[PDB]
C-alpha cells in the first residue's frame, strides 16, 4: 500500500506525534508556558468563567 | 396576514442616521458569523 | 491589550466583593477600590461614573496568589464584606490592599511583615487604608501581637518558608474562631526543593490534617505560577461559619 | 544594610560557581536593571547582589522586589569577583540566574537556595 | 476483510454527469438526491394524515373558550375572495385612542 | 425661557420623538422649589411666562 | 491534576509512598514474605 | 431635643449590599449592543482569540455598569487609546478596528452558501426550461 513521508522516517514520525500530542495536553489541562509577558498585564486574554469551580475536592 | 396599507406608527418613524445604521448592519454581519459558526461546531460535535 | 480608555462593563463574581469586568478582547478581575482616585502600586484602575467615587481596581494574577487561585476557581474564598482577615506574609502590601478592598470598611486586615523596608511600604498604604492595620513582626512568634490581633475570621498565608505548616498552625491556634477560613499558598520548590510537587502538596495538606484542619479544596494554579498550589482549609470543623 | 550577608567557608564560592556554570548555560542575567526586570518578570530563580558596591542603595533597591516577590536573595562580598565569575570584562553589582524547566543546573539551584534560605 | 484489499480496491468510482445536451433541464437525481426527495414527500404527506385524520374526527359542538378572543376560519362566502383556511392572527396593532395620538401628533 | 438651559435633552427628545424636558435654569428658581408632583410643571409654565412679561 | 501526561502518572519517583490493603498485607504474611524488603525488591528502589 | 417624627409609611433590590451596590441594569439599546458584542466576542476576533464559551440564556446580566480604563502608570506610551479611538460605545470600537471588510468578506460568503439552490435557483431552472 501507499504510505506516508511520514511513515518512511521512524524519527520524524514520533517527532510529529509529540508535537501533537503535547498539543492535545493543552487542551485538557493548563501547561504554565511563561508567566506575565514582557508587556504587561492585558487582561486575561481568553474570557473569565465565573460559574465554574476547578478545583479537586478534598 | 401582510399588512398593505402603512399605518401611522409606519409613518411616522423617525428617519435613523448613518452611525447607527453602521452599528446596525455591524450587528448583522456579526450575528450570521455567529449563526453559521456554531451550526458547523455543532455539526461537528455531532458526529463525534 | 487592554488599553487606557477602552470601554467595559462591570459585573459581579461569583464570590462577594469581587467583580469581573468585561469587554472586548480582554475580560479582567477587579475590586471596589477603598480610597477612590489613587493608585497604590500603579495599576490600571477602571472608573464609572455613576448617573466620580466609584472606582475598581484591576487585580493582577501574575502578581498575586489569591487573583490567580480566584480565577483558578475556588469553591470560596472565605472573605465575605465586614469578615475579619490575618494575612501572613504581607510583602509591601500589593494584594493586601486588594483584600482590604474586598472586606470594605467594616471589616479588617491584620497585615504581618517581618521585613523592615516592606514595612515601610506597607505602612504607606495601610495609612491610605484605613481598615488594614500594619503588623511587623515575626509571623513564627504570634505572643507579640496578640495584644494587636482579636479572634480573625479567614487567614490568608503566602510566606514562603520551608516551616510554614508550623507557623500557620500556631497562627492558626492563636487567632481563628472555631471552624475558621484560611487559604495557605504552597510552593513546592521551597517546600521541598528534590520531592516532585504533588508529593509536596500531598504532604502539607497532611500536615495541616495534624495541625488540626480539615482541607476542602486544592488547586494547583497553572496557568499563573509554576509549581504553585493553594489549599483551603477550615479549622476545627467541617462547615465553614457554622 | 545587608543582613543576608554571606560568610566566608566555601558559600560565596559555590555561589560564585554557581554563577559561572549558568552563564556558560546561558541562563544568566547581569546588571542591577537586568536583574530588576527579571525579577519582575518573575523567571528568577536566586539573586546575587555585590556588597562592596560605592553607595550601596542600589543593591538596596532590589530586596524590596525580591522580597515582595519572594525569591532568594544574597550578597557577595566582591563586584570585582562577581564580574570576573560572570565573565564580562566590568564589574558586576548585581545577577539573577533564572529557572528553567529542563537542566542539571537546577541542582545546583536548588541546594544553593536552600543554603541561602538557612542563611536567611 | 480491510486489510486484505489493496488501494486499487479501495478506489472510489465516480459519478456521471447529465447529458451537455440536455443539462438544461437541471441536474441528474442520483440516488441521493433521489432519497432528498423521497423524505420530503413522505414527511409532507405524514403531516397532511395526520391532519385529515383530525380533521375528519372531528367534534361539532367543541367550545374552547380561546373562540370568544379568536376570529374563524369562516368559510369562502363569509370572509370572501382573501378566504385561506388559516386563522388570522393579531400583528399587533391596536386602535389607539384620540388623547394618545394627540400627544404623538404634537410630538410629531 | 422655561427651557433655557435644558436645550440638549431638548433637541434629542425632538430629534427623537421622545418627550421634552419640562424646565431648565428655572428649575434652580425659589418658587417652583416649592411645588411637588406635576404642580412643578404647573408653576413653571407659569413662571416661565412671568418672567418674559 | 499536575504530573498527568496522559495516563502516566509523573508524580512517582523514588522513595515510593505504597498504600496497603489488608488482603495483600493478610497474604503478604501467609506467604512467609517479609513486606519492606519484598516491596524493595520488587521495585529496585526505598519504599515508603 | 426631642421632636415630632416625620411618618413615612406610604421586590427585587436595587443595589446588591454584598457587592458594594452595584446599580441594576438601565437596559438601554446601547447596553444592549454591548451585551450581544460580548457574547459574540468569539466572532470579533476572527479566529485569532478564542474565548470562554459562556452561553446562558439571557446574556444581559441583572447588575452591571460600564465603565473605563483609567491607567497604568508604568505603561503609557502604546498601552494607551488615543484622542481619536477613545470612543464612546464598545461597538464604536469594534466599528473602528479594522477586519470590517473581514466581516463583509465572511458575511459574503455565508449569504452565497445560503442563497446557494433556494429559490433564485429555481427560478432560473424554470426560466431555463420556458425558453
Amino acid at each position: 500500500p501507499n504510505r506516508k513521508k511520514e511513515q518512511r522516517n521512524p524519527r520524524v514520525k514520533k517527532r510529529k506525534k509529540y508535537e501533537e500530542k503535547q498539543k492535545k495536553l493543552r487542551s485538557v489541562k493548563a501547561v504554565y508556558k511563561g508567566g506575565e509577558g514582557p508587556g504587561g498585564y492585558q487582561g486575561e486574554l481568553s474570557g473569565i468563567k465565573t460559574n465554574l469551580v476547578k478545583s479537586v475536592k478534598l | 396576514k401582510p399588512q398593505k396599507k402603512e399605518t401611522y406608527m409606519q409613518k411616522r418613524a423617525v428617519v435613523v442616521g448613518r452611525e447607527e445604521r453602521k452599528l446596525r448592519d455591524l450587528m448583522q454581519k456579526l450575528t450570521t458569523i455567529r449563526k453559521e459558526k456554531i451550526a458547523k461546531r455543532k455539526a461537528k460535535k455531532e458526529a463525534q | 491589550g487592554a488599553k487606557a480608555g477602552k470601554k467595559v462593563i462591570v459585573e459581579p463574581h461569583r464570590h462577594k466583593g469581587v467583580f469581573v469586568a468585561r469587554g472586548g478582547k480582554e475580560d479582567l478581575l477587579c475590586t471596589a477600590n477603598l480610597v477612590p482616585g489613587e493608585s497604590v502600586y500603579g495599576e490600571k484602575r477602571i472608573s464609572v461614573e455613576t448617573p466620580t467615587k466609584t472606582e475598581y481596581r484591576i487585580w493582577n494574577p501574575f502578581r498575586s496568589k489569591l487573583a490567580a487561585g480566584i480565577l483558578g476557581g475556588l469553591e470560596t474564598i472565605y472573605m465575605k464584606p465586614g469578615s475579619k482577615v490575618l494575612y501572613l506574609g504581607a510583602a509591601s502590601g500589593t494584594s493586601v490592599s486588594h483584600v482590604a478592598d474586598i472586606v470594605g470598611p467594616t471589616g479588617a486586615v491584620y497585615a504581618v511583615e517581618f521585613s523592615h523596608r516592606s514595612g515601610r511600604d506597607l505602612i504607606n498604604m495601610a495609612t491610605r487604608r484605613t481598615n488594614v492595620i500594619p503588623i511587623v513582626e515575626d509571623a513564627r512568634k504570634p505572643m507579640a501581637y496578640r495584644m494587636l490581633v482579636p479572634m480573625v475570621d479567614v487567614i490568608f498565608a503566602d510566606v514562603a518558608q520551608p516551616d510554614q505548616a508550623r507557623i500557620v498552625g500556631i497562627n492558626a491556634r492563636l487567632f481563628l474562631k472555631q471552624g475558621g477560613g484560611l487559604l495557605i499558598s504552597i510552593k513546592a520548590s521551597c517546600i521541598d526543593s528534590t520531592a516532585p510537587p504533588e508529593q509536596v502538596f500531598a504532604s502539607e495538606v497532611q500536615k495541616l490534617r495534624e495541625d488540626k484542619f480539615f482541607p476542602k479544596e486544592q488547586l494547583t494554579l497553572e496557568p499563573y505560577e509554576r509549581d504553585h498550589a493553594m489549599v483551603s482549609c477550615v479549622y476545627l470543623q467541617k462547615e465553614f461559619e457554622g | 544594610a545587608a543582613w543576608p550577608k554571606a560568610e566566608d567557608p566555601a558559600l560565596v564560592q559555590e555561589l560564585l560557581d554557581c554563577v559561572q556554570q549558568a552563564s556558560h548555560y546561558r541562563q544568566l542575567k547581569k546588571g542591577a536593571n537586568e536583574t530588576t526586570k527579571s525579577v519582575n518578570r518573575g523567571t528568577s530563580e536566586l539573586v546575587i547582589l555585590a556588597a562592596d558596591t560605592q553607595p550601596l542603595s542600589i543593591v538596596l533597591h532590589i530586596p524590596l522586589i525580591c522580597e515582595e516577590k519572594n525569591v532568594p536573595y544574597v550578597y557577595v562580598p566582591s563586584k570585582v569577583a562577581l564580574g570576573r565569575a560572570c565573565g564580562v570584562s566590568r564589574a558586576v553589582i548585581a545577577v539573577s540566574l533564572t529557572s528553567n524547566e529542563a537542566s542539571d543546573l537546577n541542582s545546583k539551584i536548588r541546594a544553593l537556595r536552600d543554603k541561602v534560605e538557612r542563611l536567611a | 476483510m480491510s486489510s486484505l484489499r489493496h488501494a486499487i480496491q479501495r478506489r472510489a468510482h465516480k459519478e456521471r454527469a447529465q447529458p451537455l445536451e440536455r443539462q438544461r433541464l437541471g441536474i441528474l437525481e442520483k440516488k441521493k438526491d433521489y432519497r432528498l426527495r423521497a423524505r420530503d414527500y413522505k414527511k409532507k404527506q405524514a403531516v397532511l394524515k395526520s391532519l385529515r385524520q383530525k380533521a375528519a374526527e372531528r367534534n361539532e359542538d367543541e367550545f374552547y373558550f380561546g373562540m370568544m378572543s379568536r376570529k374563524g376560519p369562516g368559510s369562502a362566502l363569509t370572509r370572501g375572495k382573501g378566504f385561506t383556511g388559516t386563522v388570522d392572527g393579531d400583528r399587533g396593532n391596536k386602535a389607539l385612542s384620540v388623547e394618545t395620538v394627540r400627544l404623538l401628533k404634537t410630538q410629531d | 425661557i422655561q427651557i433655557l438651559g435644558a436645550e440638549k435633552a431638548l433637541f434629542r427628545a425632538l430629534k427623537t420623538k421622545h418627550a421634552t424636558p419640562k424646565y431648565g435654569i428655572i428649575y434652580h428658581a425659589s418658587l417652583v422649589g416649592q411645588a411637588s408632583g406635576p404642580n412643578k410643571g404647573k408653576i413653571a409654565r407659569q413662571l416661565a411666562a412671568k418672567i418674559a412679561l | 491534576p499536575s504530573s498527568m501526561f496522559f495516563e502516566h502518572n509523573e508524580a512517582l519517583v523514588p522513595p515510593y509512598n505504597v498504600l496497603v490493603d489488608t488482603n495483600f498485607l493478610s497474604r503478604t504474611v501467609g506467604a512467609k514474605l517479609p513486606l519492606l524488603e519484598s516491596a524493595m525488591d520488587c521495585l529496585y528502589a526505598s519504599v515508603n | 431635643e426631642l421632636s415630632v417624627r416625620v411618618p413615612q409609611l406610604p421586590g427585587p433590590p436595587d443595589t446588591l449590599s454584598d457587592w458594594y451596590n452595584i446599580p441594576r441594569t438601565n437596559l438601554t439599546p446601547e447596553l444592549k449592543r454591548d451585551l450581544q458584542l460580548l457574547r459574540m466576542r468569539d466572532v470579533v476576533a476572527m479566529g485569532k482569540q478564542f474565548f470562554k464559551k459562556d452561553n446562558r440564556k439571557d446574556f444581559v446580566p441583572e447588575y452591571c455598569q460600564v465603565g473605563t480604563i483609567i491607567a497604568g502608570a508604568t505603561d503609557g506610551v502604546s498601552g494607551r487609546l488615543t484622542r481619536k479611538e477613545r470612543k464612546r460605545t464598545i461597538v464604536e470600537e469594534v466599528l473602528s478596528s479594522d477586519s470590517v471588510s473581514k466581516y463583509k468578506r465572511k458575511y459574503h460568503e455565508i449569504q452565497e452558501h445560503k442563497k446557494s439552490g433556494r429559490k433564485g435557483y429555481y427560478k432560473k431552472l424554470m426560466a431555463a426550461r420556458k425558453r
